[PDB]
RNA sequence: GGGAUGACCCCAGGCGGUAGGGGAGCGUUCCCGAUGCCGAUGAAGGCCGACCCGCGAGGGCGGCUGGAGGUAAGGGAAGUG
RNA sequence: GGUGGAGCCUGGGAGUGAGGGCGCGAGCGAUAACGUCCGCGUCCGAGCGCGGGAACAACCGAGACCGCCAGCUAAGGCCCC
RNA sequence: CCGUGAGGGAAAGGUGAAAAGAACCCCGGGAGGGGAGUGAAAUAGAGCCUGAAACCGUGGGCUUACAAGCAGUCACGGCCCCGAGGGGUUGUGGCGUGCCUAUUGAAGCAUGAGCCGGCGACUCACGGUCGUGGGCGAGCUUAAGCCGUUGAGGCGGAGG
């Protein structure tokens, strides 16, 4: 049985024991979160209108951190214009328990 | 610098670069540009800024109460530990560092050789040296004398 | 009171070295060509990394107009069908249920081919 | 165990001895003297003398029998430079490098 | 998650007549099925493509003049080498070669759609050797 | 004439590239029978002056 | 808007950019801080680092080298990149 | 009406005073020129950053703070590349 | 050292606390090295403190002989290393016109630069003019000097 969520303005496929990065979450570690739905599947199949009424998707917030530094470099030629920045991105990585639908 | 001034190689044909002489900065052992000379950094603050400087310095430490007076030192003749003596009875033990500002030679010989003693004719006593210091101590005479210049 | 250059400028130039590092000839081993060089991958990253996000729907979509076409209709036809009933699943998930899940995918089809 | 010998400030030309030391690397002690010997070039007098100087140390002072002995290690690094003058024409000079070179070699004992 | 990325696939093998079919308008189908573009799990960078067998390839058909007006043509490297040649002759010379020129510039270009081509086999005729591989043959 | 020079330095791996074909081919040597010590082919043996089985020189 | 004031929090909007204006910072030499603190259980410097904090310039941590110097919070002055 | 990186005033610091393509209105030119000289505007200049235009500073689209293996669109496009 | 001559004008410092500066033996003509020995340290061995970068070489891992290219970036896959992750490498697919300069406009077949390391360019004094943190305020301020100090400050009203 497996399920496609949606947080983050991104949708993922989830199952029971999935470590899933997904954007950070106002969430305190430790605490469980429910996810909206859009589709249920593997044993009996039901598709989401956009979503579906009462299931959901309970997960356990494993914690909070920062994805490695990428390197946003911008510059222009013949112009003297460099720039360098770090950025890590933000993320929550989540536990899936349970598919309650 | 010490080159002479010829036109190291000719303006042009060389298939070198322009030069003149060796003496230019651009070269090596040559001249420096806009390095330093002799200057006056010395320059005229405004007395009332340090007649009331000194004023202010002297306070604060009476704030921390860390100033102290005496009428004379008692028992002092030119040795050290003639002081140390006296400052122990006066409660100067040693861990803070001391102005002692006074007219009496043989006080100020005493003790200047200390770590952690500044030594001062009061006609002299100025503000760095107080904040310099954790404590501050005078004669009634370099009290007085003190008075009689910020007043 | 005289300040050269020291110990500033050489590690500056360890700096680009590194982030060279593994760059064809001089370009790892030269300081000025590992500038010039980390001049560009530093614009062609953050060039593709925006790019990625096009890469794969593109790709995406190349799976599942294939899948789409096993039941008798193109990508085109089924992308209005799951509008028109109101399906919000998403090219990237579309794109593996067409694989890993193909009876889920085949309703999905289904449910377009009538919601026109 | 190793026994090595280093022929340093060698005047002569290092990609010039390479070409004889590559051509030794790896083989027996007798199969590099056999090689060493009838190689037509210069180089030959330097990597040879070398060759036995270590085959002397290994033998001598390493206790390390001449007969298990194989080249394990060759390898010719270059030294300072003469820097020698050579008045082309019209009053230009140039520089020449006169090149010195630094052969070292080890051997070791191909038990069996 | 991660986009899905197939393991080494078995290839298949189609059988493709020509006969009456349209030039470029079957080059099309087979090139699709090279790049593998049928398959759900397509994937840009491997072969993961049919094998294509095309046969009665001197039967295709064309629209207009063109056996008279197509100019197939090459540049033997050295001056006045360019070599005009039309449709009409190409097949009764070398006809195979209509139809795999044809798909070969409906192929991508560099490494992978070069060994794309090479899974490209166009024979004129009825037959095939290809026997032993029992291909899938495709009606398009 | 016009003085023709190099329009750019050649890599490492340029020169390296063309120095494919400067090994050197390791001399021909073979065995005197009568003192089996290695030498080349064709030639009077330095070792013991031997040269078709028979003596020719002083050694 | 909170709260009262740059405490951090929420809502909204701005942020392509040469010449050029402006602002806030890093880093190098030097002075007070210093008759102090760090240092042979190893200073400065040098080679690696996939770890830490910083938008970044840069700052720490660790390992190898190195073998007698270095220098904090806070300020001052320039032969300062 | 309009609260906008709008406007007025005083004051400090500049750079610019070699522009170019396009569109419309003219002159000059041959109802020539990637020609030239003015006027309103636009763009490149400084957006040689992005999409389209096969490829191309200025034609069409659109004003790039940063990150996503999410969605909708503009010009332009949907047989294969 | 250059110049007939006036004249021009360099480069070049450092072992170690102490020479205790490597007896003797071994390969070699020697140079040089290999053990022994000294030393806390000998890739501190006199061609010596630290020893960076270009540059050269030896061994190892990945990779390459139907490919095309400002050499890199993104995704994936295979092999190697380190112990749902990371590091090195590169086969394929996508994309992609160096840096600086001067230009209306350059990848630009316009200029400069082979490469690396160090020197290398907006300062100073007086006067002026805005801004600014302070001190005093119809008042503010001293200059040369005199005394003091020996990194002590105070006096000095002429004058502006
Ligand atoms: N007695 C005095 N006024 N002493 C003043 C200090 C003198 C000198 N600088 C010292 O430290 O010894
Ligand atoms: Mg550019
Ligand atoms: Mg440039
Ligand atoms: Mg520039
Ligand atoms: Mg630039
Ligand atoms: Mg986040
Ligand atoms: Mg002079
Ligand atoms: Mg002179
Ligand atoms: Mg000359
Ligand atoms: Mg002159
Ligand atoms: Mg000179
Ligand atoms: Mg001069
Ligand atoms: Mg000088
Ligand atoms: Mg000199
Ligand atoms: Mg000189
Ligand atoms: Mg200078
Ligand atoms: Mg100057
Ligand atoms: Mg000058
Ligand atoms: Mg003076
Ligand atoms: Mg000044
Ligand atoms: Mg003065
Ligand atoms: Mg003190
Ligand atoms: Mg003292
Ligand atoms: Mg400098
Ligand atoms: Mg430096
Ligand atoms: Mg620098
Ligand atoms: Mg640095
Ligand atoms: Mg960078
Ligand atoms: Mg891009
Ligand atoms: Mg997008
Ligand atoms: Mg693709
Ligand atoms: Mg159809
Ligand atoms: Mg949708
Ligand atoms: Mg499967
Ligand atoms: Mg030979
Ligand atoms: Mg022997
Ligand atoms: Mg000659
Ligand atoms: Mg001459
Ligand atoms: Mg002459
Ligand atoms: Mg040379
Ligand atoms: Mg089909
Ligand atoms: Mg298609
Ligand atoms: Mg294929
Ligand atoms: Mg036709
Ligand atoms: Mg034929
Ligand atoms: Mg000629
Ligand atoms: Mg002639
Ligand atoms: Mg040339
Ligand atoms: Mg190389
Ligand atoms: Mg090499
Ligand atoms: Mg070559
Ligand atoms: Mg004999
Ligand atoms: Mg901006
Ligand atoms: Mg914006
Ligand atoms: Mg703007
Ligand atoms: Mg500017
Ligand atoms: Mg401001
Ligand atoms: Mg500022
Ligand atoms: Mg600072
Ligand atoms: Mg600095
Ligand atoms: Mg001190
Ligand atoms: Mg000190
Ligand atoms: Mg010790
Ligand atoms: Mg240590
Ligand atoms: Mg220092
Ligand atoms: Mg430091
Ligand atoms: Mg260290
Ligand atoms: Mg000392
Ligand atoms: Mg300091
Ligand atoms: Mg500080
Ligand atoms: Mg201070
Ligand atoms: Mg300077
Ligand atoms: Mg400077
Ligand atoms: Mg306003
Ligand atoms: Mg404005
Ligand atoms: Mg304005
Ligand atoms: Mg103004
Ligand atoms: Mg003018
Ligand atoms: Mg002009
Ligand atoms: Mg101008
Ligand atoms: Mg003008
Ligand atoms: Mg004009
Ligand atoms: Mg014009
Ligand atoms: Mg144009
Ligand atoms: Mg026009
Ligand atoms: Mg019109
Ligand atoms: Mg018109
Ligand atoms: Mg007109
Ligand atoms: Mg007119
Ligand atoms: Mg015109
Ligand atoms: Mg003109
Ligand atoms: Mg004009
Ligand atoms: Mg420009
Ligand atoms: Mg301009
Ligand atoms: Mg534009
Ligand atoms: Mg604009
Ligand atoms: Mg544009
Ligand atoms: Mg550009
Ligand atoms: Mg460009
Ligand atoms: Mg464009
Ligand atoms: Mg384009
Ligand atoms: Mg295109
Ligand atoms: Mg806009
Ligand atoms: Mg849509
Ligand atoms: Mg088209
Ligand atoms: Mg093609
Ligand atoms: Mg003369
Ligand atoms: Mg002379
Ligand atoms: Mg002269
Ligand atoms: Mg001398
Ligand atoms: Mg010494
Ligand atoms: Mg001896
Ligand atoms: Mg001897
Ligand atoms: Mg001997
Ligand atoms: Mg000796
Ligand atoms: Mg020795
Ligand atoms: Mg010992
Ligand atoms: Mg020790
Ligand atoms: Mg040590
Ligand atoms: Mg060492
Ligand atoms: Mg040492
Ligand atoms: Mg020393
Ligand atoms: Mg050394
Ligand atoms: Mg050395
Ligand atoms: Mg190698
Ligand atoms: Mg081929
Ligand atoms: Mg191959
Ligand atoms: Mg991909
Ligand atoms: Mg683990
Ligand atoms: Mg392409
Ligand atoms: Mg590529
Ligand atoms: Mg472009
Ligand atoms: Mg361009
Ligand atoms: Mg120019
Ligand atoms: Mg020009
Ligand atoms: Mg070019
Ligand atoms: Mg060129
Ligand atoms: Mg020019
Ligand atoms: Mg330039
Ligand atoms: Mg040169
Ligand atoms: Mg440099
Ligand atoms: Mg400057
Ligand atoms: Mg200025
Ligand atoms: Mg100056
Ligand atoms: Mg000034
Ligand atoms: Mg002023
Ligand atoms: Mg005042
Ligand atoms: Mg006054
Ligand atoms: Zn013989």
């Amino acid at each position: 049985m497996f399920a496609i969520v949606k947080t983050g303005g991104k949708q993922y496929r989830v199952e029971p024991g999935l470590k899933l990065r997904v954007e950070k979450l106002d969430a305190e570690p430790g605490a469980t979160v429910e996810l909206p739905v859009l589709l249920l599947g593997g044993e009996k199949t039901v598709v989401g209108t956009p979503v579906v009424e009462g299931a959901s998707v309970v997960a356990e917030v494993l914690g909070h951190g920062r994805g490695k530094k990428i390197l946003v470099s911008k510059f222009k030629a013949k112009v003297q214009y460099r720039r360098k920045k770090g950025h890590r991105q933000p993320y929550t990585e989540l536990l899936i328990k349970e598919i309650r639908g | 610098v010490a080159y002479s001034g010829r036109k190291i190689w000719p303006q042009k044909h060389t298939g070198r670069a322009r030069h003149g002489d060796i003496g230019a900065p651009i070269f090596v052992g040559g001249g420096v540009v806009f390095g330093p000379k002799p200057r006056d950094y010395s320059y005229t603050l405004p007395k009332k800024v340090r007649k009331k400087g000194l004023a202010m310095a002297v306070a604060d430490r009476a704030r921390e109460g860390k100033l102290l007076l005496v009428e004379a030192f008692a028992g002092v003749n030119g040795k050290t530990k003639e002081f140390l003596a006296w400052a122990k009875e006066a409660g100067l033990d040693g861990s803070e560092s001391v102005l002692l500002v006074t007219g009496n030679e043989l006080v100020r010989r005493a003790a200047r050789n200390l770590p952690w003693v500044v030594t001062l004719a009061p006609e002299g006593l100025n503000v760095y040296d107080i904040v310099r210091t954790e404590r501050l101590v005078m004669d009634l005479d370099a009290w007085e004398v003190f008075q009689n210049r910020i007043g | 009171p005289r300040a050269k250059t020291g110990v500033v400028r050489r590690r500056k130039h360890k700096k680009i070295l590194k982030l060279a590092k593994g760059y064809w000839g001089l370009r790892s081993k030269s300081f000025r060509k590992a500038r010039e060089t980390l001049f560009a991958a530093g614009n062609y990253a953050y060039a593709h990394r925006k790019r990625r996000k096009r890469d794969f729907r593109r790709l995406w979509i190349v799976r599942i107009n294939a899948a789409c076409r096993q039941h008798g209709l193109n990508y085109s036809t089924f992308i209005h069908g799951l509008k028109k009933a109101g399906i919000e699943v998403d090219r990237k998930n579309l794109a593996d249920l067409a694989v890993r899940e193909p009876q889920v995918f085949a309703e999905l089809v289904e449910r377009a081919k009538a919601a026109q | 165990m190793e026994a090595k010998a280093i022929a340093r400030y060698v005047r002569i030309s290092p990609r010039k001895v390479r070409l004889v030391v590559d051509l030794i690397r790896g083989k027996s002690l007798e199969e590099a003297r056999n090689i060493l010997r009838y190689t037509n070039k210069r180089g030959a007098y330097f990597v040879a003398k070398v060759l036995e100087s270590a085959a002397a140390n290994a033998v001598n002072n390493h206790d390390m029998l001449e007969d298990r002995l194989y080249v394990k290690a060759a390898y010719v690094d270059e030294g300072p430079a003469l820097k020698r003058v050579l008045p082309r024409a019209r009053g230009r000079a140039d520089i020449i490098k006169k090149r010195t070179s630094h052969i070292t070699v080890i051997l070791g004992e191909k038990h069996g | 998650m991660k986009t899905y990325v197939p393991k080494q696939v078995e290839p298949r093998w189609v059988l493709i007549d020509a006969e009456g079919k349209t030039l470029g308008r079957l080059a099309t189908k087979i090139a699709t099925l090279l790049r593998g573009k049928h398959r759900p799990d397509w994937t840009p960078n491997v072969a993961m493509g049919d094998f294509v067998v095309v046969v009665n390839a001197d039967k295709i058909r064309v629209t207009g003049k063109k056996l008279e007006q197509k100019i197939y043509t090459r540049y033997s490297g050295y001056p006045g080498g360019l070599k005009k040649i039309p449709l009409e002759k190409m097949l009764a010379t070398h006809p195979e070669r209509v139809l795999e020129h044809a798909v070969k510039g409906m192929l991508p270009k560099g490494p992978l759609g070069r060994r794309l081509f090479k899974r490209l086999k166009v024979y004129a005729g009825p037959d095939h050797p290809h026997q032993a591989q029992r291909p899938e043959k495709l009606e398009v | 004439a016009k003085h023709p020079v190099p329009k750019k330095k050649t890599s490492k791996a340029r020169r390296d590239a063309r120095r494919s074909h400067h090994a050197l081919t390791p001399p021909t040597l073979v065995p005197c029978p009568e003192c089996k010590a290695m030498k080349p082919p064709h030639t009077v043996c330095p070792e013991c002056g031997y040269y078709a089985g028979r003596k020719v020189l002083e050694v």
